[PDB]
This record gives structure tokens, C-alpha cells and sequence, in this order.
């Protein structure tokens, strides 16, 4: 899964 | 609410203790209580709120994905019928997740966003609004799925418009917003080209503004820029 | 109880799904429902029950220790008075922990232990009884602390007596019981010599019986023997 | 902390 903050 | 009798400062103190103890459900409940006191949140307090709910919903999303995969496998050809249990339990987790999202959206709507006038606070809350509609979109399958997606898009777009006008390209809030909106494009809106363009342009404009920063600000901005690069690498 | 309307088999199925999803609170609730159907548990089902509650209480114990350390530091000379919040939140976590322990003890007393006639089931449940009294002892400070400690000791001792009569020295239940009773001696009963003696004797008697085992049984027994060795290394 | 199972 892609990075989110 | 169960936190109505506790002092605002005590709720904030306990949210910090809960974080140290990795008790994120407690942390979120404390921060919900703190928001419901009705005063605006400082930067530190906004961070506590976001960390708490990110961790709670993060866990629910991971569980949902495990269960959804098992359910998908159960519906393939040659799979033995095992009854309604997998769907039921996925639904249970899903409903809990939606509940948390609705709780956060509710805090934002009553009344964090409307009281947030400074760019840093307003963009932060609008990003959160986009994020929690995105989580709702991840699990949506009904009549309102398009409207849920559009609600995420609209919140992110308003945040982007303010961020571009009011914040430098290295501002960590501006960067984190762009990171997440880019993921929205890739995973939710079926727009990988928009996702890639946003991530690239955000990275490059940040790169060009690093020269203006202190060492500590440089550290903060470059961390998020690396996340943008990580996603670009995943996608290209 | 909220699980009263769900089929026993469906509760067991969902406990397994919850484990896969790392949803240990759900797993425990499902297994509590399954126990409350009133039928005895198979080996696999006993394992599900133990795994669920071990993980829930494990998390609570870790949080309790974080909070207790902060509280201890707050009571040192030169520490600034920060009000009742740390004690309150440690108490909150503590009360939740005690609640879970009481729930498990309740399942064991009503009526798992009394229906368990085979050595493997009876020893397993009596070990659990010792374990959950040990967790209560970890946080106990009042009039009943000695009685709580003695309740753990008594449950472990009954389990040990049966295990020594009825099970081979490599049996994983016998080994795990001895491991945990040894920790009880070291951490709860202020008896490090008894802890070390038990761990050593258990290890050595198991070593001498490995020759009787299949490859798969050997794997199971040696894993726990290594835990005994790890503790001995910590303690000597 | 010591190992238990
Ligand atoms: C009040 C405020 O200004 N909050 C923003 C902080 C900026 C620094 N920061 C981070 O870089 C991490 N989290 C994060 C960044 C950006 C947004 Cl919009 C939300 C959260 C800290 C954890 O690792 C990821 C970046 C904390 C928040
Ligand atoms: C029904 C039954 O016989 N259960 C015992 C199993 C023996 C094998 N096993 C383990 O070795 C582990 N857990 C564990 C061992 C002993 C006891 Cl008394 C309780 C639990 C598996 C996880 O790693 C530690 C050993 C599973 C239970
Ligand atoms: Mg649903
Ligand atoms: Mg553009
Ligand atoms: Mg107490
Ligand atoms: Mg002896």
C-alpha cells in the first residue's frame, strides 16, 4: 500500500 | 459524553499518556472529549487528534483488507461454501470503521473546520476530512459511492487551493496533503496519471524551496518528500 | 450475552478469522461466546481461547507497565507535581485488566475446569487459572494480595501434580506450565531459587525424553525447552 | 521480561 500521513 | 466531566487539560495529558502506552482507542476517546469542550485546538493538539484516529482507523482498514481478501477467495470457482460468517464479520469490521470515520467527520463538521481561520489549521482539518471520506470510499459499494468519493475530492481540493495560496511548497502540511490527495487519485479516483503528476510536481517544487530552510525544517520537509518519491517509485 | 444468538460453530469460525485479522478483542469475545454454549472445548478450541485472552491481557499488561513507570517517576524527589491524571489513567487500565482476568477466571470456574477430566484439558485450564491470578497479582497492592498470590500458586500446583503423574516430560502442556510456574516463582513469589530449580529440572527431564519423539513432536517440545533455557540465561 | 506461553 502507498504512503500517507 | 463520557468525557464531559473531565478537564480539557486532563484529557490532553491523558491522550499523551495513552500515546506512550500505545492505547490509541483511549487516545482517540480523550481527544474527542477535548474537541467537544468547544475551544479551538493548538497545533500540538491537532496532531494528537490526528495520530489517535489514524492509528485506530489504520488498524480497522488493515483488518478489513484481510477479511475482504478471504471473502473474495470464498467467491472464486471451486471454493467450498462456508456460510455467511466471513461476510458477516467483514461487515462487522466495516460498520465499526464507518462509525469511526463518521465520528471524526462529525468533529470536523461540529465545529472544527468552521472555526479554523488560519491556513495551517484549516488545511490540516480539510485534509483530515478528505482522508476520512477516502476511508469511507475504500469500503463503499452502494448508491452513494460516487458522492462519498466526491466529498473526499472536494475537501482535498479546498485544502489544496488554500495551501497553494498561503503556505510555502516545503510546508509539511502542504506536503502531507499533496501526498494523500495523490494517493486518493491513484487508489480511489482511478486517476494514476493525476496521482503521479501531483506527486512529481509537489516533490520538485519542494526541492526548489529547501534552500530557505533551517536544518530542523529541512529534516521535516525531506521526510515527507521521501514518501512522495517512495510512491512515485511504486507507481512508475 | 451478545453472542448468545450465534451458533457455536460460527463463533469458532469467526474467532479464527479474528486471529487472522489480529482482532484479539473480537477473538476473545467470540471464544467467550463459544465457552458459554456449555459444551467442552476441543484442543484446537482451548488454544483459540488461550491465544485470544493472552493477546488482550498481554497488551493491557504492557500498557500498565508503561503507565506504572511514569507514575513511579512522578513520585521521585525533584519531580514536578502534575496532578492525579497519571494515577487515574493507570487505575483505568488496571481496572480493565482486572476485568478481563475476572472474565477468564469466571469461564474457568463456570464451568470449564469442573468438566475437564482428561489430563491434557484439566492441566491446560488449571495453568490458565494460575496465569490469570498471576496477572491479578502483578497489579495487586491491597488486603487480598497474599490470597491472590496463593490462588495462583494453588492452581499451578494442582496442574503440576496432574502433569507429573499423567504426561511425559516432553509434553508441551507440561513444559509450558512449568515455564510459567517458574516465572511465577521468580516474579511473584520472590523465590528465584525455586524458579531456577524448576526450569532446570524441567529442561533436563525433557532432554532425556526427546529420543521417544517424532520430528514434529521434537520441534514442539524443543521450542518450549528453548524458552526455559532463555529464562535460565536471564536469571543466572 | 521472562518468557511465558
Ligand atoms: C500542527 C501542525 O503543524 N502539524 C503538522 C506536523 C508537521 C510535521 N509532522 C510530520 O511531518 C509527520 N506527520 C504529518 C505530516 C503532515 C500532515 Cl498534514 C499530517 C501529519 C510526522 C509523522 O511522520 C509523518 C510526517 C507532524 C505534523
Ligand atoms: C490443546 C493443546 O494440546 N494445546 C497445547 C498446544 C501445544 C503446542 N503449542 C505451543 O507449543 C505454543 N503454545 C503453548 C504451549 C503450551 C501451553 Cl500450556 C500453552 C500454549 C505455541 C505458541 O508458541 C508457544 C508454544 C500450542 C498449544
Ligand atoms: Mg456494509
Ligand atoms: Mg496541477
Ligand atoms: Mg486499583
Ligand atoms: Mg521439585
Amino acid at each position: 500500500f502507498p504512503a500517507t500521513v | 459524553g463520557a468525557m464531559g466531566s473531565m478537564e480539557r487539560a486532563s484529557l490532553i495529558q491523558k491522550a499523551k499518556l495513552a500515546e506512550q502506552a500505545e492505547r490509541y482507542e483511549d487516545m482517540a476517546a480523550f481527544m474527542k472529549g477535548a474537541v467537544e469542550k468547544g475551544e479551538e485546538l493548538s497545533c500540538e493538539e491537532r496532531n494528537l487528534l490526528s495520530v489517535a484516529y489514524k492509528n485506530v482507523v489504520g488498524g480497522q482498514r488493515a483488518a478489513w483488507r484481510v477479511l475482504s481478501s478471504i471473502e473474495q477467495k470464498s467467491n472464486e470457482e471451486g471454493s467450498e461454501e462456508k456460510g455467511p460468517e466471513v461476510r458477516e464479520y467483514r461487515e462487522k469490521v466495516e460498520t465499526e470503521l464507518q462509525g469511526v470515520c463518521d465520528t471524526v467527520l462529525g468533529l470536523l463538521d461540529s465545529h472544527l473546520i468552521k472555526e479554523a481561520g488560519d491556513a495551517e489549521s484549516r488545511v490540516f482539518y480539510l485534509k483530515m476530512k478528505g482522508d476520512y471520506y477516502r476511508y469511507l470510499a475504500e469500503v463503499a459499494t452502494g448508491d452513494d459511492k460516487k458522492r462519498i468519493i466526491d466529498s473526499a475530492r472536494s475537501a482535498y481540493q479546498e485544502a489544496m487551493d488554500i495551501s497553494k495560496k498561503e503556505m510555502p511548497p516545503t510546508n509539511p502540511i502542504r506536503l502531507g496533503l499533496a501526498l494523500n490527495f495523490s494517493v486518493f487519485h491513484y487508489e480511489i479516483a482511478n486517476s494514476p496519471e493525476e496521482a503521479i503528476s501531483l506527486a512529481k510536481t509537489t516533490f520538485d517544487e519542494a526541492m526548489a524551496d529547501l534552500h530557505t530552510l533551517s536544518e530542523d525544517s529541512y529534516k521535516d520537509s525531506t521526510l515527507i518528500m521521501q514518501l512522495l518519491r517512495d510512491n512515485l517509485t511504486l507507481w512508475t
